């Protein structure tokens, strides 16, 4: 199965840094593109980064553009995802799954399986 | 199933140092992964070997030159791995820039012995499309059927002579059309090979 | 000869002409022609090349990923896999073909043209895909069986990788062919091995292509 | 067959570049020089950039008149100025007499003047696409043996005319021999001389639907 | 974003009624838009990927359906079990933006 | 890339399982080659 788990979240002051870990097995960890999601507290899913399928191709939508940066351990199969400075209005359950505009034979696994969801 | 470029062997320019096996052996330069990722790789048609043996001698330390050569690709790949190159060799293959900055980088239009991997490989990171690449002489890497791709080309030029180390005749492109595929628990990284011979060369002005 | 008279159409300058006009250099001698290897003396020889069709022309779908047919495993049996109308010279996946491109440049073409397929999946990866071609009088097929009495090719891919579809005719007067892929069988594959697979197709014309009346393109 | 060829591919001689003879107001020039360009419009560039090598002579048509499309009597004088010599600087100027530059003296109530350059270049044929740098980043792929010349056109007079003359130059091209056919270029044309594309990526084929959908 | 979101804010019906949960875009989004089932307070299923095929494992009473610009979601029956949320995304727009929410009740 | 540019013999061991790199000359008389 396609067992993602979301884990290293909590509180922190505004301003400063906090990761994200999705370590996640069962599945072919170096080829799927993954990307991160947030779900607000108003139960609204933003998309919040994302990361090709070998960690080298980012695409960072309006909400961070230079804030969060996202990276892929693909070794010890681990997603990361900073929260550098993070805003006052950005606590949500911050969900990582599958599904990646790059790696050409995609749009089939579009965030196919999805994780727990870790709180900030 | 070697794709004789135009139906042309590469011939001596009839009546110059002309080089033997000592400089007409199999270059066999690094391999490069070949990951889902991946976007492609071209490596310069004389630039990939001045600084690489004999030939790096022969070229630096001359004027003029002329050479064909027999460029050979291979993926040492699994048989539970899948994927599609586009193995091509491109006559004049001019880099072009994106501007949302003028003019390519010199790392871009001469990558050296390691090639550039592609920014836009849909377009050839030259205008031209990836559609029509196969106007060109190219030959298919499946690995389904077989990982192996002969190219024998000739010397492509205006003049019978020219510089070495200014212009490029050709390009060898290899582009990943189908992506790398492969459940978990493989190598995650298909090596690529890229195997040069010079057939037929030629040189002048020493020194 | 001495006495003429001057019949009408004179000083007029008629851009498609094949007059004659002094050398502005007499005496000059131009660089010799060495040869040079690979002369085409006709656009036709052009077309004839195989080229990759965008048959994954699709809203959204960006990059080289337009030239790929997902063939995945879930993908029941008879199902529809993709269609395309064979119409080289009309805004589709034929676009991004040489035919595509040249029988832009001209106003009227007829001739056979052929798309050959090519299956890009695993070695163990086996199954079964129907190809059929449609004429230009009938309109898509709706189901396998319906298809099944045309003009079609059963493909096994597991035993061949790679086929070939002749198309007829297909002229440009005055409507036109489709070619569908059909699931046939089911995708099987061995345990450890991925379960989506891609179709790669290439378009030509056949050795009975013709163009006429040369004109500019619309880009 | 026959009508495929690259021979007739290229022919039907078209408008390459519209010069005008700046002589009146505030541009009193008296002449123009116009650097011979093929590759001065889109569609005449894309149609040449589908080969790599190509060798070809041309014939030049001259047709001038006013901007009222009025054809005087004045007289004009067509130089043209050769790959490697001094071009003009001024209506009077020592190089309007240099007998090297050949020149054509017609009026603008006559036919248009037709002349026939040779191929002129170094190399064995023109080179629309030179991978590598000249003179052994505002030099990539720049081939100086590409240069046909420059024709300077003048009105042949003493004192400011005070008419401005529009001269459209048509070029047909014959004998033409083309190598190396290479991809048609499918994104537009950013800058003159150079490959450069946007950023913004169009896609060959136009988008439908679904993949399913005709 | 094409900012593609559903009507229905909040419905209730039967446990043998029919549902119609529709999601109207604004660009041409093509045939790019999923179906997202998300439980009280698990994670996040997935029932229909490229509007028309269900996933390996989603029962029979879900479905997909096209037409012009409000994809749409229709429930065979409503079963037990369906009285959660449901989101749809596309990935076309590039910002890859969602809806709002079909939380069903009875 | 400083032995490729000596007396090599590329392996593909997934073609051929076995293959004989050939020394040509050893003398012990008063330096020894390296593979």
């Amino acid at each position: 199965e396609v067992k993602l788990v979301e884990s290293g979240g909590g509180l922190v002051k505004p301003g400063g840094s906090l990761k994200l870990s999705c370590a996640a097995s069962g599945f072919a960890f170096s080829t799927y593109d993954m990307s991160w999601v947030r779900q607000t507290p108003e139960k609204r899913l933003e998309w919040v980064a994302t990361i090709s399928s070998g960690g080298s191709y980012t695409y960072y939508p309006d909400s961070v553009k230079g804030r969060f940066t996202i990276s892929r351990d693909n070794a010890r199969n681990t997603l990361y995802l900073q929260m550098s400075s993070l805003r006052s209005e950005d606590t949500a359950l911050y969900y990582c799954a599958r599904g990646g505009p790059y790696d050409y034979d995609g749009s089939f696994y579009t965030m196919d399986y999805w994780g727990q969801g870790t709180s900030v | 199933n070697i794709v004789l470029s135009y139906g042309e062997w590469p011939e001596y320019c009839p009546s110059p140092t002309r080089p033997d096996v000592s400089v007409n052996r199999f270059y066999t330069l690094s391999t490069k992964s070949w990951k889902t990722e991946s976007t492609g790789w071209y490596w310069k048609f004389p630039d990939v070997l001045n600084d690489t043996g004999v030939f790096g001698q022969n070229a630096q330390f001359h004027y003029l030159y002329r050479s064909g050569f027999c460029m050979h690709v291979q993926c040492n790949a699994s048989k539970f791995h899948q994927g599609a190159l586009l193995v091509a060799a491109i006559p004049e293959f001019v880099i072009a820039a994106s501007s949302p900055g003028l003019y390519p980088d010199f790392a871009h239009t001469n990558p050296g012995k390691d090639g550039q991997e592609f920014r836009d490989p849909y377009v050839l990171d030259a205008g031209i499309p990836l559609s029509q690449a196969l106007i060109f002489p190219h030959q298919w890497i499946n690995l389904r059927t077989n990982n192996c791709a002969t190219i024998i080309m000739p010397y492509i030029n205006a003049l019978p002579f020219d510089s070495a180390l200014n212009h490029s005749n050709f390009g060898l492109v290899v582009i990943p059309i189908s992506p790398l595929k492969y459940c978990n628990g493989a190598t995650t990284e298909v090596p690529i090979t890229l195997t040069i011979a010079p057939l037929n060369s030629e040189f002048s002005g020493l020194r | 000869g001495f006495p003429t008279e001057l019949k009408p159409g004179t000083n007029q300058f008629l851009t498609t002409d094949d007059g004659t006009s002094p050398p502005i250099l007499p005496g000059f001698e131009p660089t010799p022609l060495i040869h040079i290897p690979g002369e085409f003396t006709s656009l036709l020889d052009l077309c004839q090349v195989e080229t990759i069709l965008e048959v994954n022309n699709t809203t959204g779908t960006t990059g080289v990923s337009r030239l790929l047919i997902p063939v995945r495993a879930q993908n029941n049996v008879d199902q529809l896999c993709a269609s395309f109308q064979v119409d080289p010279g009309r805004n589709g996946p034929w676009q991004s073909t040489m035919v595509g491109q040249i029988c832009r440049y001209y106003t009227q073409w007829s001739g056979s043209l052929k798309v050959t397929f090519m299956f890009t999946g695993s070695f163990m990866a086996t199954g079964k895909m129907l190809i059929a071609y449609t004429p230009p009088g009938s309109a898509q097929p709706t189901t396998r069986e319906a298809a099944m009495l045309g003009t079609h090719i059963v493909w096994d891919f597991g035993l061949q990788s790679s086929v070939t579809l002749v198309i007829p005719w297909i002229s440009n007067t005055h409507a036109t062919g489709i070619v569908t892929i059909w699931y046939q069988t089911n995708f099987v594959v061995p345990p450890d091995t991925p379960t989506e697979a891609n179709i790669i197709a290439l378009g030509a014309a056949q050795k009975n292509f013709t163009l006429k009346l040369c004109k500019d393109t619309d880009e | 067959v026959n009508e495929a060829s690259v021979e007739h591919f290229y022919s039907r001689a078209g408008l390459v570049g519209v010069v005008e003879v700046k002589d009146s107001g505030t541009s009193l020039d008296g002449y123009t020089v116009w650097p011979i360009d093929v590759m001065g419009f889109v569609q005449q560039r894309r149609k040449l950039e589908l080969s790599t090598y190509m060798r070809f002579d041309a014939e030049f048509t001259f047709v001038s008149n006013l901007n009222n499309s009025t054809t005087p009597g004045m007289l004009l004088q067509y130089m043209y100025v050769p790959p490697g010599a001094p071009k003009p600087d001024s209506r009077k100027s020592y190089q309007w007499q240099t007998a090297t530059n050949p020149s054509v003296f017609a009026k603008l109530s006559d036919p248009p003047p037709q002349v026939s350059v040779p191929f002129m270049s170094p190399a064995t044929a023109y080179q629309w696409f030179y991978d590598g740098y000249p003179t052994f980043n505002l030099q990539y792929g720049q081939c100086p043996n590409n240069m046909m010349g420059h024709f300077a056109i003048r009105t042949v007079s003493e004192s400011t005319t005070g008419k401005n003359i529009h001269v459209r130059v048509y070029m047909r091209i014959k004998h033409v021999r083309a190598w190396v056919p290479r991809p048609l270029r499918s994104q537009a044309y950013m800058v003159k001389n150079y490959p450069t594309y946007s950023q913004t990526i169009t896609n060959t084929a136009t988008d439908r639907a679904s993949i399913t959908t005709t | 974003d094409i900012q593609m979101t559903q009507s229905p804010s909040s419905l209730s019906a039967s446990l043998g009624e029919r549902v119609s949960l529709t999601c109207r875009a604004s660009q041409d989004i093509g045939s790019r838009l999923n179906w997202l089932q998300q439980e009280p307070d698990g994670t996040i299923k997935r029932l229909i990927y490229a509007t028309s095929s269900l996933d390996s494992g989603v029962p029979k009473r879900f479905s997909g359906s096209r037409s012009g610009s409000y994809y749409s979601l229709t429930i065979s029956s409503l079963e037990s079990e369906d009285f959660v949320d449901y989101y749809c995304l596309q990935y076309a727009g590039f910002p890859w933006t969602f809806g709002g929410g079909t939380k069903l009740e009875i």
